[PDB]
């Protein structure tokens, strides 16, 4: 498979290049995708442009690692930045895409809430609970929960991060439990990982 | 610059079949530079390709299809090139099959190639359909509140729950809109239920906990339900 970092940041007029490991031939594609919009062909043959594609952008490969180089950052690079390939006979595979953040104000640490199950849901038999972030910049986090000291991987929706009116972001995760879990453990905990640094908070039944 | 657009059902039952079309526009799906396909991608999510195909024969053959090895037991892919038009069939779907899906043509060692093919690359996509695969009917929300404590420096953060409704959207406010300040809400997950749900938070002075009512005002046009959740100190 491809991996590449899930998040990558730079200032306008700085250069930057993001990483995929795991290519084994030349037939290595690069793909931008703004939000809410269709992915568009930046790079093919590792570095070939698409005709209109600006030549700020380029293609390169060293070992089994292909990168694209981004220089001159202009705000509407920002997007999600895909590699592609061809493997094994004729298939072809993506990587996990890295969101690229045009850096237009200070970095900042998340903010977090971790609500319990309340009292009406539990009397209706289900439970929730409620993870939510804010106040963060770049618009990127990872979440990951926990019960008592162990990870817990089902049951677990988090949105992708959403701009707040004060224009730095927030997300949201939700881990679902039976009220029977709920009550067996001693805590659970939400961790979000936000450049590297995380902030958790625990709750107890 | 040629074009595909893709038409179909955006509303497809679990475990029914998902059939999408594409329509090309300023190029041939006949000729023999390209392949035809597909990919998709769930919200939220990475891209994942589906497969592709050409009607350009070798000698051994009448044409070439590739398929995702994890889909091609449900999977069929077509052309017709009279009307250039490019079609999905996929059966049995689940809520892993949600996606924008995209029409795509490849691009790669097509027109010339040692031993077979090599479309490697997507040189033109569609703008893409989301396909919602649940089997849901229309279905108010439950909403539940999330209480702030009496006792984060002075602010407290409390917040609505809404849980379990279709289709989209629901909308909150909060006192009927005379709380705006510090109000945020949040996209809606489609749960493998099949079912959305989402949550609306706002940040407030600790201090007004015990003399400020908060309640918030949920609207779900589709269901025509309105919920006015009263949400309380703990």
């Amino acid at each position: 498979a491809l991996t590449q970092p899930p998040s990558a940041s730079g200032s306008p007029g700085q250069s930057i290049t993001i990483s995929c490991t795991g290519t084994s031939n030349n037939f290595v594609s690069w793909y931008q995708q703004h939000a809410g919009k269709a992915p568009k062909l930046v790079i093919y043959d590792v570095n070939k442009r698409p005709s209109g594609v600006p030549d700020r952008f380029s293609g390169s490969k060293s070992g089994n690692t292909a990168s694209l180089t981004v220089s001159g950052l202009q705000t509407d690079d920002e997007a999600v930045y895909y590699c592609g390939s061809l493997v094994g006979n004729w298939d072809v595979i993506f990587g996990g895409g890295t969101k690229l953040t045009v850096l237009g104000q200070p970095k900042a640490a998340p903010s977090v809430t971790l609500f319990p199950p309340s009292s009406e849901e539990l009397q209706a038999n289900k439970a929730t609970l409620v993870c939510l972030i804010s106040d963060f910049y770049p618009g990127a986090v990872t979440v990951a929960w926990k019960a008592d000291s162990s990870p817990v991987k089902a049951g677990v929706e988090t949105t992708t991060p959403s701009k707040q009116s004060n224009n730095k972001y927030a997300a949201s995760s939700y881990l679902s439990l039976t009220p029977e879990q709920w009550k067996s453990h001693r805590s659970y905990s939400c961790q979000v990982t936000h450049e590297g640094s995380t902030v958790e908070k625990t709750v107890a039944p | 610059q040629p074009q595909l657009q893709e038409s179909g059902p955006t509303l497809v039952e679990a475990s029914e079949t998902l059939s999408l079309t594409c329509a090309v526009s300023g190029d041939s799906t006949a000729a023999c530079n390209s392949f035809w396909g597909w990919v998709r991608q769930p919200p939220g999510k990475g891209l994942e390709w589906v497969g592709s195909l050409s009607h350009c024969a070798s000698y051994w053959n009448r044409g070439w299809t590739y398929h995702n090895p994890s889909l091609k037991s449900r999977l069929t892919l077509a052309l017709d090139t009279p009307k250039n038009l490019v079609f999905l069939k996929l059966n049995s779907v689940t809520a892993a099959d949600t996606a924008t899906y995209y029409c795509a043509r490849f691009g790669g060692e097509v027109l010339r190639y040692t031993d077979w093919p090599k479309p490697a690359w997507v040189d033109l996509w569609g703008r893409g359909t989301l396909v919602t695969v649940s089997s849901a009917s229309t279905k108010g929300p439950s909403v539940f509140p999330l209480a702030p404590s009496s006792k984060s420096g002075g602010t407290a953060a409390l917040g609505c729950l809404v849980k379990d409704y279709f289709p989209e959207p629901v909308t909150v406010s909060w006192n009927s809109g005379a709380l705006t300040s510090g109000v945020h809400t949040f996209p809606a997950v489609l749960q493998s239920s099949g079912l959305y749900s989402l949550s609306s938070v706002v940040t407030v002075p600790s201090s007004s906990l015990g003399t400020q009512t908060y309640i918030c005002n949920v609207n779900h046009k589709p269901s025509n339900t309105k919920v006015d959740k009263r949400v309380e100190p703990k």
